[PDB]
């Protein structure tokens, strides 16, 4: 029932720029920190115990602090295989509450997306339902929020969302909407057409189709 | 030579049992507390439960405190953790992390130095069936000519692990296969697209390939031009 | 609306206060007759001790000038015939001469403005000589009575503010005070005897522990509380030894607060420096009795002041079985380091009395002091009927359910293995209260005489019942809480008042008279320099009255006078006369007071009687003529032919019994 | 209900750095963020930089990678842009964008006059 | 008994 908690959800930065990570302590666990390093697909490793000391093997770059209940990990110029999650672990206590996780991307020139609509197959005849999915790519940040209307009706529980991870090769990002209609629902507007909004645009871009 | 293997991880059906189990190779059980910490997917890190197995002491996580035994057998060096009752929330990568005993925990538990590889569990309530695979084609009265770019939507495949290959792995340049994603239906979708060439596609029969090993479902789905 | 409670709260408790100073007045007047009484035989009333302590008190009011009186006490040369010793130290006669001394300028004050203060009149025994008894303020004895009654009148104020405390709710001082008043022949026996020490370092003791409890409770510190609990501490320890052990109790009771995160740093400062000005004052005003050091206080106090002065040190510690053991083992490691290191290591004094009625009650340990202490049945076990009048007005089942209902809360609002430094537990006091609740009753077990403790922290704990916090807070609303707590009072006072009946309708005896027929034949037929022997119950009277020198009195806990006991109570044993003869020559005792009741055979509880005690203390001499079957012979025959250097010189009605040794 | 202004003047000269500026007024800009947008003929309403509430990281478009930095002061609640070796192609209006939506997706409605730069 | 008593 004690929290840890990391202000910075999304941290970007560049190959050799110091970065620095926080965690707050509701509590005042005393010197039990530490900060683990996990990268996707695998298991985290120890990189910092009790807030102030280095786990044998890891690189000396990195660095902990402690002032007051305020945790901090310094590093002084990120590089390539340090891209990954950084969680802040408390160990003060029965409940051993981690915390929520701060992500260290590449940052990068931003890119207009790009954004295509591909409606139901003649397949979907046979499924029962039709699904219509609009798929942008090329943009960055990931910070982009798609709305659907239509009429200036609220629309919500139906379009499904998915987005990549950064591309290895130039660090790009692909997201999808998909939104599912019933027989029924297919005897709606027969024009179909989406909105996607994002920070390369001043105003949100909308594609409609007719079949 | 010291190291955690996690195993017994896999499907279950909702208000069933597992019976997974941590082994240690190297240090000896007893001289050390051994935690279980559960993963959910996209998501952060978070405590299940903790065996001090030196005299027994057990402790468990607020969430599942009445679900849930962990067990050490000293004899073989090994824990085991039991799960009944599952709700639907509880599918997630289990990890088994060592760190220093309760009773000589004085100043509080040590970090855990090292981990399992984890396992996975997963509650459904769905049969395991083979996919659907649509065609998704550009159409050809739009951004004809420039950039263009086909693929196919694979739907209702269980387990996740699917492979998508194209034209039997001919083109690999513009691939982009979206994360498996599952809503409360169910359902898994996915889509896998590449930029089509220009000159009419190529004047190519296009193939999509579905691999599912634990259906052994490898069909080929044509892609045509609309 | 919040300010006219404590007023009400205030002007209850001095009310119930006062009322407990009638009631103890009351049963007092009732039980002895004191209003009609001949001024010689209010003396011949004050019993074994009661006769000693008093005794200095008469001695000082009588003296030229108080000076010269306390002059004459502080160098006693009666009290123990044979060497000059200071009975201000010994006996604990501060409360003596505090009275003295007020008294002394207060009836020449009177005598100067002719107020008439005390008038008196003839009493008509009947076939007896008339005599004189003498009713009002200025008579010494009510003088007395009256200092003692109303200090002794405000334990009913304390444990109502210790009430209140702990429930705060005047619902819980209601059922503290309702509690003791119905419990009170078990819980005080200061109308019975005045004159002891307990009397008086028993409400300074409940109002140090209600003062503690409110310093713990605000977190209070500064100048001001250590002072307040000096004023209280002080007093205590010059009015009675045992305070020495009971306070004792609380830094056992203290300990345990302050390593469960419940006490503040700086109020267990504050705490402790008043513990130790306390002590180092009254070790001072003692002329430095040595039996102060040595014992289980001073110890005690320096163990929590190093615990209390090195537990910032350990602020990093979160595991809380690990940080509660190790303070637990430092604890008993320098109190015990310190209590060996000074007793043996140094062989200052210490008393093992104890000590020895201890392992006397578990081990074979028989011995001749443990078996005049186990024999008395005041140091024995408690009796169960005891604890079936106290589980008839149902004190007991409110203090178990209370109990229970704080331990079922202390249990889900804590974590017991882990924890913080900075934050601290809340509701201190309450533990601090139930853990010198379990301290006291685990004393009142092994021995009676100490349910002194144990009745008035069941009567504090029972308040628990009416805490809001402790009781499901807010969950039952407030009208059910009232109503609840009406009914409960309702019950209680269907089992109260048959207590109170009987306690008033008591009333007791006042003749002995042969005890004034051999103190008039001791003023008498003796010079006023002769120095008496015997039993240690009369040997008080006749040095309270008559002024004869004794050799041998009823304080027996310092060492000097277990081996004078164990010398004259020879007499009773089965060694030579001329043994015996020899030794009383010795000690330079001329007459030898005793009774003809103390030396006739038991058969109901063997090793209880003197004959018995002298068989194992005596076991070479076993198997000769015992002397007290001598002493009946010659006694009866009337003719001391055959004891030879002993001579009978008082024989009356075959009750009492004067020996002349030649 | 928004509204900005900018500040700075004078006669610029090519090649050099110019010390752009943009306040808002009756409204703080904290809660939000703050951007730089570049308007051309016929093709405008194009992402040029942004800033989000006090400098956690200033992104830039490509072709001003470097050549334009962004700074922000709450104390006076403006936007403050430095310049330097404008190239030839960069006759355009720069305008101070504010979006009126809390979540950060760029719903910026609000244009003002922004700043001509012409090179010839 | 030597010494007082509770009654
Ligand atoms: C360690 C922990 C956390 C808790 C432990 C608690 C415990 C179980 C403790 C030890 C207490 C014990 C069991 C034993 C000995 C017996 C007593 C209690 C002696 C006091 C007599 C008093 C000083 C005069 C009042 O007692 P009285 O009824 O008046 C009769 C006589 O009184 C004379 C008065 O001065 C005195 O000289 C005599 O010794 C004798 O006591």
């Amino acid at each position: 029932d004690i929290q840890m908690t990391q202000s910075p959800s999304s941290l970007s930065a560049s190959v050799g720029d110091r970065v620095t990570i926080t965690c707050r302590a509701s509590q005042s666990v005393s010197s039990a920190v530490a900060w683990y390093q996990q990268k996707p697909g695998k298991a985290p490793k120890l990189l910092i115990y009790s807030a102030s000391s280095l786990y044998s093997g890891v690189p000396s770059r990195f660095s902990g602090s402690r002032s007051g209940t305020d945790f901090t990990l310094t590093i002084s110029s990120l590089q390539p295989e340090d891209f990954a999650t950084y969680y802040c672990q408390q160990g003060a206590s029965e409940p051993i509450t981690f915390g929520q996780g701060t992500k260290v991307e590449i940052k990068r020139t931003v890119a207009a997306p790009s954004v295509f609509i591909f409606p139901p197959s003649d397949s979907q005849l046979k499924s029962g339902t039709a699904s219509v999915v609009c798929l942008l790519n090329n943009f960055y940040p990931r910070e982009a929020k798609v709305q659907w209307k239509v009429d200036n009706a609220l629309q919500s529980g139906n379009s499904q969302e998915s987005v990549t991870e950064q591309d290895s090769k130039d660090s790009t990002y692909s997201l999808s909407s998909t939104l599912t209609l019933s027989k029924a629902d297919y005897e709606k507007h027969k024009v179909y057409a989406c909105e996607v909004t994002h920070q390369g645009l001043s105003s949100p871009v909308t594609k409609s189709f007719n079949r | 030579e010291v190291q955690l293997v996690e195993s017994g991880g896999g499907l279950v059906q909702p208000g069933g049992s597992l019976r997974l189990s941590c082994a240690a190779s190297g240090f000896n059980i007893s001289s050390s507390s051994i935690h279980w910490v559960r993963q959910a997917p996209g998501k952060g890190l978070e405590w299940v439960a903790s065996i001090s197995s030196s005299y027994g002491y057990t402790s468990y996580a607020d969430s599942v405190k009445g679900r849930f035994t962990i067990s050490a057998d000293t004899s073989k060096n090994t824990a085991y953790l039991q799960m009944n009752s599952l709700r639907a929330e509880d599918t997630a990568v289990y990890y088994c992390a060592r760190s220093s005993s309760v009773y000589w925990s004085w100043w509080g538990y040590s970090a855990f130095d090292y981990w399992g590889q984890g396992t996975l569990v997963t509650v459904s309530s769905a049969s395991t069936k083979g996919p659907s695979v649509f065609p998704l084609a550009p159409s050809s009265k739009s951004t004809s000519g420039g950039t263009a770019a086909l693929g196919c939507l694979v739907k209702d495949y269980f387990p996740e692990p699917v492979t998508v290959s194209w034209n039997s792995g001919a083109l690999t340049s513009g691939v982009h296969t979206f994360p498996a994603v599952l809503q409360s239906s169910g359902l898994y979708s996915l889509s896998s697209v590449v930029t089509v060439p220009s000159s009419s596609l190529g004047t190519q029969t296009y193939i999509c390939n579905v691999n599912h090993k634990p259906s052994n479902t490898k069909v080929d789905k044509k892609v045509e031009p609309k | 609306y919040s300010q006219t409670w404590l007023a009400s709260v205030v002007i209850i408790g001095l009310l119930v206060g006062y009322i407990n100073y009638q009631h103890v007045y009351t049963l007092f007047e009732n039980d002895k007759h004191f209003s009609h009484l001949a001024d010689f035989e209010r003396e011949m009333a004050y019993r074994t001790e009661m006769g000693l302590y008093y005794s200095y008190y008469k001695t000082i009011i009588n003296a030229p000038s108080f000076l010269e009186g306390v002059q004459e006490i502080t160098h006693d040369t009666v009290t123990e015939h044979g060497h000059e010793i200071n009975t201000l130290n010994r006996f604990n006669l501060y409360p003596e001469v505090i009275l003295a001394f007020l008294y002394r300028p207060f009836r020449a004050f009177a005598k100067s403005a002719n107020w008439q203060i005390e008038l008196c009149w003839q009493v008509n025994r009947g076939e007896l000589r008339p005599v004189e008894s003498c009713e009002g303020i200025g008579n010494p004895h009510y003088f007395y009575i009256t200092g003692v009654f109303i200090v002794a009148g405000t334990v009913a104020s304390s444990i109502f503010y210790l009430g209140v405390l702990v429930s705060d709710s005047i619902f819980g001082g209601f059922l503290s005070v309702l509690c003791f008043a119905f419990n009170h022949g078990e819980a005080t026996r200061v109308q019975w005897t005045p004159p002891l020490r307990e009397s008086f370092a028993f409400p300074f003791i409940i109002g140090h522990i209600a003062i503690l409890t409110f310093v713990i409770k605000y977190k209070k510190s500064g100048h001001s509380m250590i002072l307040l609990l000096t004023s209280m501490a002080v007093p205590a320890l010059l009015f009675w030894q045992f305070t020495q052990f009971a306070f004792f109790t609380q830094i056992c009771s203290i300990f345990l607060a302050f390593s469960l995160d419940l006490i503040p740093f700086s109020t267990a400062k504050t705490v402790i420096h008043s513990h130790i000005i306390s002590f180092l004052i009254g070790f001072l005003l003692l002329f430095g009795n040595e039996m102060m050091i040595t014992a289980l206080y001073f110890p005690s106090i320096l163990a929590l002041g190093m615990i209390i002065y090195i537990s910032p040190l350990l602020s990093n510690l979160k595991f809380r079985p690990a940080y509660v053991l190790f303070l637990a083992i430092i604890f008993a490691s320098i109190t015990l380091g310190l209590k060996i290191g000074l007793s043996k290591g140094l062989g200052i004094e210490d008393d093992a009395h104890i000590f020895d009625i201890l392992r006397s009650k578990f081990t074979s340990f028989a011995n001749f002091h443990t078996r005049l202490y186990t024999c008395s049945a005041e140091f024995d076990f408690i009796q169960y009927s005891t604890i079936e009048k106290l589980c008839g007005t149902l004190l007991i089942p409110l203090a178990l359910i209370s109990l229970v209902t704080f331990v079922f809360n202390f249990v889900k609002n804590t974590n017991l293995l882990w924890r913080n430094s900075e934050e601290i537990g809340e509701n201190g006091e309450i533990l601090y209260n139930v853990v010198q609740l379990c301290c006291s009753t685990v004393m009142a077990f092994l021995i009676m005489r100490l349910k002194l403790f144990m009745t008035p922290h069941l009567c504090i704990v029972a308040a628990l019942f009416a805490n809001s916090k402790l009781l499901g807070g807010d969950r039952i609303s407030k009208t059910i809480r009232v109503s609840a707590l009406v009914g409960v009072i309702a019950i209680l006072f269907y089992r109260g008042i048959p207590n109170i009946r009987q306690q008033l309708n008591v009333k007791g005896e006042y003749s002995n008279p042969d005890q004034e027929m051999l103190f008039d034949w001791i003023q008498h037929n003796t010079k006023q320099d002769a120095v008496f022997a015997g039993t240690m119950p009369v040997m008080a009277n006749v040095k309270l009255t008559t002024l004869r020198p004794i050799v041998n009195h009823p304080h027996y806990e310092h060492v000097g006078i277990r081996e004078r006991t164990l010398k004259v109570y020879s007499m009773f044993s089965k060694k030579p006369i001329a043994e015996v003869h020899k030794i009383m020559k010795e000690m330079g005792v001329n007459y030898f007071v005793f009774q003809l009741m103390n030396c006739s055979n038991d058969e109901r509880r063997p090793e209880c009687v003197y004959r018995g005690m002298w068989d194992e203390e005596d076991p070479k001499n076993s198997g000769r003529t015992a002397l007290c079957d001598l002493w009946i012979l010659a006694a009866n025959s009337k003719d001391n032919s055959r004891i030879a250097p002993f001579k009978i010189v008082y024989n009356a009605n075959r009750n009492y019994i004067v020996l002349k040794i030649l | 209900q928004v509204q900005l202004q900018e500040s700075g003047g004078g006669l610029v000269q090519p090649g050099g750095s110019l010390r752009l500026s943009c306040a808002a007024s009756g409204r703080t800009i904290s809660r939000y963020a703050m951007s730089w947008f570049r308007q051309a003929p016929g093709k405008e309403r194009e992402f040029v930089a942004v800033a989000r509430r006090s400098g956690d990281g200033a992104f830039y478009a490509d072709s001003v990678q470097g050549r334009f930095t962004v700074s922000r002061d709450d104390a006076k609640n403006t936007v403050y842009l430095q310049m330097n070796s404008l190239k030839p192609e960069d006759t355009a209006v720069y305008y101070c964008a504010i979006d009126s939506d809390t979540f950060y997706s760029g719903s910026y409605d609000y244009w003002g006059q922004g700043t001509q730069v012409t090179v010839s | 008994g030597s010494w007082a008593k509770w009654s």
